RNA sequence: CUAAAUACCGGCACGAGACCGAUAGUCAACAAGUACCGUAAGGGAAAGUUGAAAAGAACUUUGAAGAGAGAGUUCAAGAGGGCGUGAAACCGUUAAGAGGUAAACGGGUGGGGUCCGCGCAGUCCGCCCGGAGGAUUCAACCCGGCGGCGCGGUCCGGCCGU
RNA sequence: AAUGCGAGUGCCUAGUGGGCCACUUUUGGUAAGCAGAACUGGCGCUGCGGGAUGAACCGAACGCCGGGUUAAGGCGCCCGA
RNA sequence: CGCUGGCAGUCGGCAGAGCGAGAAAGAGAGUGGCGCGGACGCUACGCCGCGACGAGUAGGAGGGCCGCUGCGGUGAGCCUUGAAGCCUAGGGCGCGGGCCCGGGUGGAGCCGCCGCAG
């Protein structure tokens, strides 16, 4: 026999979307054909992001879209979003934008179409640019979720700004012994 | 006091109503439900208002 | 769906996923939050710092309604009124400034966090913060107090 | 006048005996159906020499000849006459077994239709 | 899609009358059998009666 | 097997018994073959030994797959940038340890050899003790013909 | 679309039989009677069906016209072929190849039409 | 999709994730077909290694 | 002092069930808080099914009788008054095989049985050639019907457009 | 520098927390199949060939098979040689 | 298990049948000097091709066209020309959980598929 270790033989990664929704599963068929029949790596990234869970495609704000398409050089390009384009209401001016996304919310759609841009779906993007040329891939903040404040080094440890799990916050909710130099110690 | 009842979001209930209604105007989907509609003249089968009388 | 649970795959396995040596006994470390000082002290200090002790003053008949003061930042100041309120002042030439009543929308104190568009405002509020009134004066505007 | 299949490959079976349960011979309460032994000292699951064998995946039949009858056909359960027009285009690789709860009157009509559709029946003289 | 055809209203004798109604946009909604199943199998538990020993 | 010795036996790509590999010799190689000395039997191969080994047991590592060297295109597609385009170029770069010996030797899969016909002398002791382990200098070819 | 309603009918159709490690379809226009996207007789805009005639002899060939798709009463045109075993095999092949009507079903139609003519022969 | 529901308070028809769902006509379109590599449909089975010696 | 909205595993009368189906479901589907036990307070079971209809086996014969043998009923007594179906443990008999390392077992064969293949002259299919035949028969034209396609470069008229 | 290998990273998490044996080093004890350590490998969790037998020894680790060849052991007979 | 490999090109008288080959890229457009014919395929959750690997207690995960009972749908499902159940020196399939036929017994109900529930 051989002295190999079978601990990491099976890589965990997604081969297919776990969801059973048939409109996503047709776009998966389309970009699965495109990723193996083109040499463009854009179709591979889009196909891999179509597999992902809801937490792995966080929504973009319209303001983050404006700033990530306002950069020099990337004018007259198609912003490609795998998640959802949500409206961001703390911005007043919307320029015209050519948009490809899985979902666009109803008030963001109104603002984009009133600005004068276009909103595509992924089959429309596959028809327009099959190799995804003139596109800017964008993704939402993945650490934007509240779950990531409780992650990392444990609270009650020196130099660890990790949010603890409390039933409520207040004066007498975990603020005395591990937090005060008066009562006990402070990390 | 087992949880017998489930509550469903109103937008999803309406979404399922729309998906069930849009599937009733397609040939293959009503054939695959088994309904004998080979001689039905039109699949949105709409009749006149004296049927209520 | 009990057919999807772990129990249906544990039929035939003797210890039912709980171990041959250390059995699934009833309460092998106490009930509930037992031993926070004594034998669960490492968990209680490594995950819940500050749980034991007294901090601060007591307030006997505290009613939450007296300290009710909902806040709105200035980046949400223009969302309280309609869009044709905002664009009419932009197309306006006489310099008239629209009035935003945040107590009508359900806010008492105005804090100033975001930007303001370069157009005059008259903000009526129960309370103001200092940077909130300076960002309104800098864009050119009035901070009217109400009771 | 037997109905030949499309091809008749040689069927190789790695084991023809059943996989009997451990100690199904000393007791009537222990049926022949296989249960994997999970005892701490069980000499069968530890694979000691000269004991009852265990159903591994290595005993699996070849995929070309899997689920195939010794006549060279594969089997399909048939309840009525309508289920034979299902099988008429799969004629030279799949054959029909009339179900046990089908009466003799309908079973005559099923094999009568299968004769003209050239579909082989594994039990044509079943009930009569 | 977006193309809404013109369905014909049939009389009670089976033949087509002169009335035509455009196809409602409900019939072009997306077909989601997974959501229809999720709504159906959760709303079907709501008519149940309790049982206990 | 001792852990230090396991690491060196994996860096020599000898993960299975009766596996064989070509190793160029320097101080850094002799000080590793000394560590794995009781577990190996190494020596100095003949030109005919390299011919027999590459022609009969020659398998290439192409796209991390053990591919039999049945055509010269298989060598020339991977080692053609080092001007190694056939069996004869491969045998030359192995026998005369050239510039691209590391690439030519790493392209070859480790040699999956049979049990030695005739039999081993003594597996547990060194060759100079009338056994098998260690350095048999000119006599590795006698093991190569009976094992290949 | 055909793909869209195939994603509905691929597992929960009433024509589907799943037993004895095989799958089929009892669909009216499914020639070869198997459950697949290509051979499904109701999701496509252009379907070909080959069936026995109402009486003892002949082969009925059914196509689906392109105009009435939501109108199943007048959707399918039907022709009856009561001829010898070779001119019907030329005729159906002509109806598919020359009309370019769903051309990847021509040999399946010929193989079904041969089986119907064999079934309409006297048994031995 | 442009006029909201009048008997409900605030309901619209849901948006389509995929407008053109006929991926056969999508795939055999000249827009997509020109930007593809040649299909590698030749089957290369394993070669029985004869001993050259 | 004071109605209503609120509570209700007792009582009367009802309706329903993704509940259980006679070791289950109330202890209790039945002469069940009964039989029975304890001085007492109290404890507390087991127990459904012939058949469609008793048509519940007249009469003959042996035996003192229980029990049989005939006869008869029934679609059926292989349903005969604790009787629908009638498993396993255990036992009787028949048949087959075997037997001094308790029995049983895994692997590998061999022998004998029981049944099956409804085996015992051994597969058909397509094309072509040759030989004996038989049709109301082929191609090509004419008429009528239907379908497909149409960059009819851009024919006329409609419908729709997130 | 040589040799070899795709890596990096984040959540949730069961069981365990009685161990034992062997080469070498080593403490107490007259010693122990005794008590207590270090390193590595095993047994526990593991079948197989050999040591007649056998937790740990020697060889070698295991999907179901056919052919060939070996390891540690052996080749009077049991019992292959 | 990996190659996060290949196949929508079944592109047919509106035709020209290919992408295994050592060497980044197009069997590209234009501009000047008779016989009516061609296997299979593709449940894309499908099919196909290369390699490497396979011990297991406690434990964890996945797949079950394994099994029991009940509900919503569905098989123009099965059934007094015989259902459930039970027995069987009968024929088989599946690595296995188990399942399908044949004979007998029996006399009134039962099962397959898609989901749901215990
Ligand atoms: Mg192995
Ligand atoms: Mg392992
Ligand atoms: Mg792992
Ligand atoms: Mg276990
Ligand atoms: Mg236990
Ligand atoms: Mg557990
Ligand atoms: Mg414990
Ligand atoms: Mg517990
Ligand atoms: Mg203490
Ligand atoms: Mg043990
Ligand atoms: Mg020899
Ligand atoms: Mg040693
Ligand atoms: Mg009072
Ligand atoms: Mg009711
Ligand atoms: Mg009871
Ligand atoms: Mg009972
Ligand atoms: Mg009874
Ligand atoms: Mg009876
Ligand atoms: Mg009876
Ligand atoms: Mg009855
Ligand atoms: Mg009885
Ligand atoms: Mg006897
Ligand atoms: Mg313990
Ligand atoms: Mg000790
Ligand atoms: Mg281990
Ligand atoms: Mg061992
Ligand atoms: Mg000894
Ligand atoms: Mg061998
Ligand atoms: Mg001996
Ligand atoms: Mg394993
Ligand atoms: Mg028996």
């Amino acid at each position: 026999g051989v002295d190999i270790r079978h601990n990491k033989d099976r890589k965990v990664r997604r081969k297919e979307p776990k969801s059973q929704d048939i409109y996503l599963r047709l776009l998966v068929k389309l970009y699965r054909f495109l990723a193996r029949r083109t040499n463009s790596t854009f179709n591979q990234v889009v196909l891999k992001r179509l597999f992902m869970s809801r937490t792995n495609r966080p929504p973009l704000s319209l303001s983050r879209m404006i700033r990530k398409m306002k950069l020099p050089g990337r004018e007259n390009k198609t912003a490609v979003v795998v998640g959802t384009v949500t409206d961001d209401v703390r911005v007043q001016e919307v320029p015209k934008l050519k948009v490809c996304a899985l979902r666009v919310t109803s008030r963001a759609r109104s603002r984009i179409l009133k600005a004068g841009g276009k909103i595509l779906t992924f089959d429309q993007l596959a028809l327009d640019s099959p190799k995804g040329r003139g596109t800017v891939l964008l993704s939402g903040p993945r650490k934007g979720r509240e779950v990531y404040r409780h992650f990392g080094k444990a609270p009650g440890t020196p130099h660890s700004h990790t949010k603890p799990y409390v039933r409520s916050k207040g004066r007498k909710f975990e603020r005395a012994r591990g937090r005060r130099a008066s009562r006990g110690y402070k990390n | 006091w087992r949880r017998w009842h489930r509550r469903v979001n109103t937008t999803q209930k309406r979404y399922a109503i729309c998906s069930a209604l849009a599937a009733s105007a397609l040939p293959a989907l009503v054939m695959s439900k088994g309904h004998r509609i080979e001689e039905v003249p039109e699949l949105p089968l709409v009749v006149e208002d004296k049927v209520e009388g | 769906p009990s057919r999807l649970r772990k129990t249906r795959k544990l039929r035939g396995h003797v210890s039912h996923g709980h171990g041959r040596i250390g059995k699934h006994r009833k309460h092998p470390g106490g009930r509930g939050n037992a031993g926070g000082m004594h034998h669960h002290r490492i968990n209680f200090d490594k995950y819940h710092p500050g749980y034991f002790g007294k901090v601060g003053m007591r307030h006997y008949h505290l009613k939450r309604n007296q300290s009710f003061c909902p806040t709105v930042n200035l980046d949400k100041l223009w969302t309280l009124v309609s869009e044709q309120t905002r664009v009419n002042a932009a197309k306006n030439k006489t310099g008239a400034a629209p009035i935003i009543d945040v107590v009508r929308s359900g806010y008492y104190k105005v804090l100033g966090k975001g930007k303001l568009p370069k157009q005059p405002v008259i903000v009526k509020a129960k309370f103001f913060s200092r940077r909130a009134e300076e960002k309104i004066k800098g864009v050119g505007g009035a901070c009217v107090l109400v009771a | 006048a037997a109905l030949r299949p499309l091809v008749k490959p040689k069927i190789v079976k790695k084991r023809t005996k059943k996989f009997i349960r451990h100690q199904s011979d000393r007791y009537v309460k222990i049926k022949r159906n296989w249960r994997k032994p999970r005892g701490i000292d069980n000499r069968v699951r530890r694979r000691f020499k000269g004991q009852i064998l265990m159903p591994n995946i290595g005993y699996g039949s070849n995929k070309k000849t899997k689920h195939m009858l010794p006549s060279g056909f594969r089997k399909f359960l048939v309840h009525n006459v309508k289920e034979l027009e299902v099988l008429l285009m799969c004629n030279k690789s799949y054959c029909a077994e009339i179900a046990h709860n089908v009466s003799s009157k309908n079973r005559k009509a099923i094999v009568e239709r299968a004769a003209q559709l050239a579909i082989r029946v594994t039990n044509p003289n079943a009930r009569l | 899609a977006c193309a809404r055809p013109l369905i014909s209203v049939y009389s009670e004798k089976g033949e087509s009358s002169g009335k035509n109604v455009t196809l409602p946009a409900v019939f072009k909604a997306p077909i989601r059998p997974d959501i229809v199943n999720f709504v159906h199998t959760n709303l079907r538990k709501n008519n149940r009666q309790p049982y206990a020993v | 097997v001792s852990p230090k010795v396991r690491k060196v036996l994996q860096l020599l790509r000898l993960r299975q018994i009766f596996n064989g590999t070509f190793v160029k010799l320097n101080k850094a190689s002799i000080n590793m073959l000394r560590i794995v000395e009781p577990y190996i039997a190494w020596g100095y191969p003949n030109l005919k030994s390299v011919n027999e080994l590459i022609y009969k047991r020659g398998y290439g590592k192409i796209n991390k797959k053990r591919i039999a060297l049945t055509d010269n295109t298989l060598i020339a597609r991977s080692l053609g940038k080092y001007n190694i385009i056939c069996m004869e170029d491969l045998i030359h770069e192995i026998y005369t340890v050239g510039k691209h010996f590391k690439e030519a030797n790493n392209f070859l899969w480790p040699f999956k050899l049979s049990s030695p016909r005739g039999g081993m002398k003594k597996k547990t002791t060194h060759f100079v003790e009338g056994g098998d382990a260690g350095n048999r200098e000119d006599q590795i070819n006698r093991l190569i013909r009976r094992m290949n | 679309s055909a793909h869209l309603q195939w994603m509905v009918v691929r597992n929960c159709s009433s024509f589907l039989i799943k037993r004895n490690k095989q799958t089929y379809s009892t669909e009216p226009n499914n020639l070869k009677a198997r459950n697949s996207f290509r051979y499904n007789g109701l999701i496509h805009r252009k379907t070909v069906g080959v069936e026995p005639a109402a009486d003892g002899k002949g082969v009925v060939v059914v196509m689906k016209r392109r105009s009435g798709q939501r109108k199943p009463a007048t959707s399918y045109v039907r022709t009856t072929i009561n001829k010898n075993a070779r001119a019907t095999l030329s005729s159906i092949r002509h109806m598919i190849r020359k009309n370019k009507y769903h051309p990847d079903l021509r040999m399946a139609a010929i193989r079904r039409a041969s089986a119907i003519l064999r079934s309409q022969k006297p048994v031995m | 999709w442009r006029k909201a529901a009048s008997l409900k308070s605030n309901y619209n028809l849901p948006m389509h994730k995929m407008l053109n769902t006929d991926l056969s006509r999508i795939l055999k379109s000249p827009e997509i077909q020109r930007a593809l590599r040649a299909p590698r449909k030749k089957i290369h089975r394993r070669v029985l290694k004869k001993n050259p010696l």
